[PDB]
Order: C-alpha cells, then structure tokens, then sequence
C-alpha cells in the first residue's frame, strides 16, 4: 500500500476489437416493439481495447 | 411509451404487477338531420364506438 518494491515488468498490451459490447439502457422508460435512434455516449463498434 | 409516444405499459406504483393505462375514451359525434323547414328531429351517430 505504498512505494513500489521494483520488480514491475512491462507487458506488451495486445489490442482486440470489441465487436458489439458496451451498449446499455440510456433511459428508464419502457417501449414495446419499436426502433429508436439516440444520441449518447457509446463504444464505437470494432474499436480496439486495452 | 409506444409508437406514438403514448403510455401503454405501466409499472404498478406499489406491488410488482403490470398495469395498462389508456387515455380517456371518446368518439366522433355525427348528426343525421333532415331539413330545418321540413322537420326538427335529429338522429345521432357514434363514430367507431360500440
Ligand atoms: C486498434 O485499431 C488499429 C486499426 O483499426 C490497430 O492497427 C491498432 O492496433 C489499434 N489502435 C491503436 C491506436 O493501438
Ligand atoms: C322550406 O324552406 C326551404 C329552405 O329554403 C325551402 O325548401 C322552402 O323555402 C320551404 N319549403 C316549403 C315551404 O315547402
């Protein structure tokens, strides 16, 4: 819980594309059998992750 | 909400039952009148309402 004891190696961070993850419910409303377009914060599709 | 952004499905303020709320019922009042000089009696039709 304090200053490091060295021995901190640096792994190479491999990058993988997040296909369709990171989508949530933007509002606490209930709509049935619709197709709703929204402007909000999201992960871009096929964006690389760390 | 719904297609017309109208309330169609309602969470029970209390217990966990599912409620449905529709707006006020109404209709279209259409009258079937003869000539004013000829007669005075009016038969009324209700538009699309049982
Ligand atoms: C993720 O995306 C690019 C190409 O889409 C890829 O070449 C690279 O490894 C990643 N981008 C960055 C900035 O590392
Ligand atoms: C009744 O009034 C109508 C409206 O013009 C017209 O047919 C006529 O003036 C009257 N008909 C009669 C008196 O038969």
């Amino acid at each position: 819980q304090c200053v490091n004891l060295t021995t901190r190696t640096q792994l190479p961070p491999a990058y993988t594309n997040s296909f369709t993850r990171g989508v949530y419910y933007p509002d606490k409303v209930f709509r049935s059998s619709v197709l709703h377009s929204t402007q909000d914060l999201f992960l871009p599709f096929f964006s690389n992750v760390t | 909400r719904d297609i017309a952004d109208t309330t169609d499905a309602v969470r029970d303020p209390q217990t966990l039952e599912i409620l449905d709320i529709t707006p006020c019922s109404f209709g279209g009042v259409s009258v079937i009148t003869p000539g004013t000089n000829t007669s005075n009696q009016v038969a009324v039709l209700y538009q699309g309402v049982n």
